[PDB]
RNA sequence: AGAGUUAAAUUAUAACUAAGCUGUAAAAAGCCCUAGUUAAAAUAAAAUAACCCACGAAAGUGACUCUAAUAAUCCUGACACACGAUAGCUAGGACCCAAACUGGGAUUAGAUACCCCACUAUGCCUAGCCCUAAACCCAAAUAGUUACAUAACAAAACUA
């Protein structure tokens, strides 16, 4: 069994569908973890919003919503929502770094939706921006 | 008078130095698949000697290459290019364990 | 392979600026550290959350 | 951005399992420094402050490389002594 | 008579030049229970494992076939003024002293 | 030797007239410069695909 | 070979690529340039997407031009280039094969430093 | 020193979708002309390479390209000459983001602070000033030696 952990480029013949779907036909379930809340967007191929869910939206208040139960509480709405418009399997995007990251993504499991690529797109300027000054002068 | 007295030559036995796989090689900016060797596949990222175990001369020959083709527009910086995936292992590191 | 020390630390002899400010001097102790204990972090909090979920529904 | 997307930083998952894949990621991020430079990127660390730090690391480092090397080659030694009670 | 020059001059010891990956006849004059410590003629003793093959054919006065790589295992560590002798040499155990 | 050199390469220059043909000639024929190495010290060329 | 013009073309048919490459030799020739030969490495995806000429591109053809020319016109080439709304990206490198290979004789091992601290006895 | 260029971020700005977003040890205040995704000029700043140790007189300099270019047949030498981090001043232009000040929110006995949010001078470009730094590698320049020889600590001791 030759299993290769690099996704399926574009223009290549190679024949791996989930559910009749080619690779890039698959939606995208978008998490940003950062340090106070974490958020998920589940999104068509095509980029049209299925499905919203957030630490706020799902009724945690300000400190609270930085924990990682909160961030899986999170992802189960947010699966839930999802599986109703019809999503089976998702590739999952991790823009930041923060107490819910892997949290909102087995949360994604947890809530009967199938996750099959797992990427981090983070930013992470080359030097652009400075950002703010450090706490405790 | 002593003919058993040790002679003051060089040592002979002594080894070649050892050398980087590139020694009169010669990078190009151009062939990026030279180039797309001593990056990382997932980030994008330059190795460093530690990893590509080049000649001081060298590494900073790849640098210099990696970023002008980079910038010039031969080669994708964010990602190794996928087409070169399957070339040879050159350098030291191991991601999967 | 070890990083270079040579031309490192600022010395008499040395003609260019120092790389290294050591803070304290190498020099190989006769002994080593002793292993930092695993900062622990709370358990069980899954099967937890599956709980209270059961129970807030239930 | 203007690159192509889903070909960098991507794992994908084998046999359903995820935390394994996710473990994989990580690894592969830390690996490459980029978890370090994204923490160390929130706040802003002055000029000074940042060659401090380089210099410092690399004396730590040449002080755990050569003391590991010595480690490695004293390991022999460690043997049940031959001598004993002599 | 013979001068000191001579005799170093024609040693078997002088014969071998570099001592790295040299083919060498070497004898067991101790043992701890897998450890062979092996006096191949040289200064110190190496020290070898009981091979699995054969392992009881391994006595004290038995001879055996070397591999040497180092005359003597010596480094210079951060910030000595001397090199550390580990007293040993470095041997590969190859068999035993087929005849 | 550099002016006998440059004299025989000279020959092969492009010109106000062989631009139609030269150019036209490059477009049909392809060069790569790729190369990879091997933990040897050796070249690897793609052309044998 | 003195200069070498790395030249990204819009991807176009045949003819268009072919009077690109004309017309841009052409005004290298009237820059004072003398061309040495014409090299083409294929078209390709680009790397990433470049933006030019109020256009985001995908593909494009590649090629080299190495040419000998006069210090003084780099600037003038580089400015025509720019303006040409069919060139994708322009870029005027000395010619890689001026430098000449030095020879590794080999990798000199250095020696740990020694004398960096003083023979006091702690 | 010039001139040209831009990958990663970021933002004006629309398009969908969601009611919240931000923020802390914890909150509040702020914002909901907000947030996530998809598109994007300008401006500014230059991941990885660098576990390298190069260039410059020093201050300083590490995205890419080209042009020009790094005094002395090489002792020392000013108050003379020419430079000189950050901050600051004058005038014109820029403004992503950061931010003295100030205004809000907490904290506290107080809090004219540390922590949170906004925003300014300023950081940028052109031209001119200003001439100061823990401008410290706290180790003057040029030739040398490893002889004699431990105040202490530190980066061993010394000759001309
Ligand atoms: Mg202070
Ligand atoms: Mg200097
Ligand atoms: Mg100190
Ligand atoms: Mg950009
Ligand atoms: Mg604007
Ligand atoms: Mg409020
Ligand atoms: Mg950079
Ligand atoms: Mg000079
Ligand atoms: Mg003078
Ligand atoms: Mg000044
Ligand atoms: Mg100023
Ligand atoms: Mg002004
Ligand atoms: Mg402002
Ligand atoms: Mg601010
Ligand atoms: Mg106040
Ligand atoms: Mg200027
Ligand atoms: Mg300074
Ligand atoms: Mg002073
Ligand atoms: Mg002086
Ligand atoms: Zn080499």
């Amino acid at each position: 069994s030759s299993f290769s952990i690099y996704p399926p480029i574009p223009g290549q013949e190679n024949s791996l569908r989930w559910a009749g779907k080619k690779f890039e036909e698959i939606p995208i379930a978008h998490i940003k973890a950062s340090y106070n809340n974490t958020q998920i967007q589940v999104v068509s191929a095509a980029h049209q919003p299925l499905a919203h869910a957030s630490c706020g939206t799902e009724g945690f208040r300000n400190a609270k919503k930085g924990t990682g139960i909160a961030a899986q509480t999170a992802g189960i709405a947010a699966a839930a929502k999802a599986t109703g418009k019809g999503v089976t399997h998702v590739r999952v995007v991790v823009k930041g770094l923060g107490p819910g990251r892997l949290s909102a993504i087995k949360g994604l499991t947890m809530g009967g939706l199938e996750v099959i690529s797992i990427t981090d797109n983070t930013p992470i300027p080359h030097n652009g921006c400075r950002p703010r000054k450090a706490r405790r002068l | 008078s002593n003919e058993d007295l040790p002679v003051p030559m060089e040592n002979p036995y002594k080894e070649p130095l050892k050398k980087c796989i590139l020694c009169e090689k010669h990078v190009d900016y151009k062939n990026v698949q030279l180039l797309s060797q001593f990056i990382s596949p997932f980030t994008g990222c330059i190795y460093g000697r530690h990893i590509t175990g080049l000649c001081g001369k060298k590494q900073k020959e790849i640098t210099k290459a990696i970023k002008r083709a980079q910038i010039l527009g031969f080669m994708p910086v964010t990602y190794k290019d996928p087409a070169y995936l399957k070339d040879p292992k050159v350098c030291n590191i191991k991601y999967r364990e | 392979a070890t990083p270079s020390l040579r031309g490192r630390l600022a010395r008499l002899g040395n003609p260019r600026r120092p790389i290294l400010k050591p803070n304290k001097p190498l020099i190989l102790a006769n002994h080593v550290g002793e292993r930092r204990r695993e900062k622990g972090e709370a358990t069980c909090i899954t099967e937890m959350s599956v709980m209270m979920a059961c129970w807030k529904q239930n | 951005a203007n690159h192509l997307k889903f070909i960098a930083r991507t794992v994908m998952v084998q046999e359903g399992n995820v935390e394994g894949a996710y473990r994989t990621l990580n690894r592969i991020l830390t690996m490459d420094g980029l978890i370090e430079d994204i923490k160390r990127r929130r706040y802003y660390e002055k000029p000074c402050r940042r060659r401090q730090r380089e210099s410092y690391e690399t004396c730590r480092r040449i002080y755990n490389m050569e003391m590991a090397r010595k480690i490695n080659f004293l390991m022999r030694k460690n043997r049940a002594d031959p001598w004993q009670g002599c | 008579v013979e001068s000191f020059a001579s005799m170093l001059r024609h040693s078997p010891l002088t014969q071998m030049g570099p001592a790295k990956n040299k083919l060498v006849i070497g004898q067991i004059f101790h043992i701890v229970e897998d450890d062979l410590y092996i006096d191949f003629g040289g200064k110190f003793h190496c020290v070898c494992k009981r091979p699995e093959v054969d392992g009881e054919k391994y006595q004290k006065g038995t001879r055996v076939r070397l591999r040497l790589l180092d005359l003597e295992l010596t480094s210079r560590f951060l910030g000595a003024t001397t090199d550390t002798t580990i007293l040993e040499a470095d041997a590969v155990l190859l068999g035993l002293q087929e005849s | 030797q550099e002016v006998l050199q440059l004299q025989e390469e000279a020959k092969t220059f492009i010109t106000r007239e062989n631009l139609e043909a030269r150019v036209e000639e490059a477009l049909d024929s392809p060069k790569s410069y790729n190369w990879a190495i091997t933990r040897e010290g050796l070249v690897v060329r793609p052309q044998q695909k | 070979p003195r200069y070498e013009l790395a030249l990204i073309l819009k991807a176009m048919q045949r003819p268009e690529t072919a009077a690109a490459l004309k017309r841009t030799l052409e005004a290298l020739m009237d820059r004072g340039a003398v061309v040495r030969n014409l090299e083409n490495l294929g078209e390709r995806m680009l790397p990433y997407k470049i933006s030019a000429h109020n256009q985001r591109h995908s593909r494009g053809g590649y090629f080299l031009v190495d040419f000998y020319a006069p210090a003084t016109t780099v600037e003038s080439m580089m400015e025509h280039l720019s303006r040409d709304i069919d060139v994708i990206r322009p870029n005027i490198v000395k010619h890689p094969l001026t430098q000449e290979v030095k020879e590794c004789e080999g990798i000199v091992p250095v020696p740990l430093e020694e004398k960096l601290y003083s023979t006091k006895k702690r």
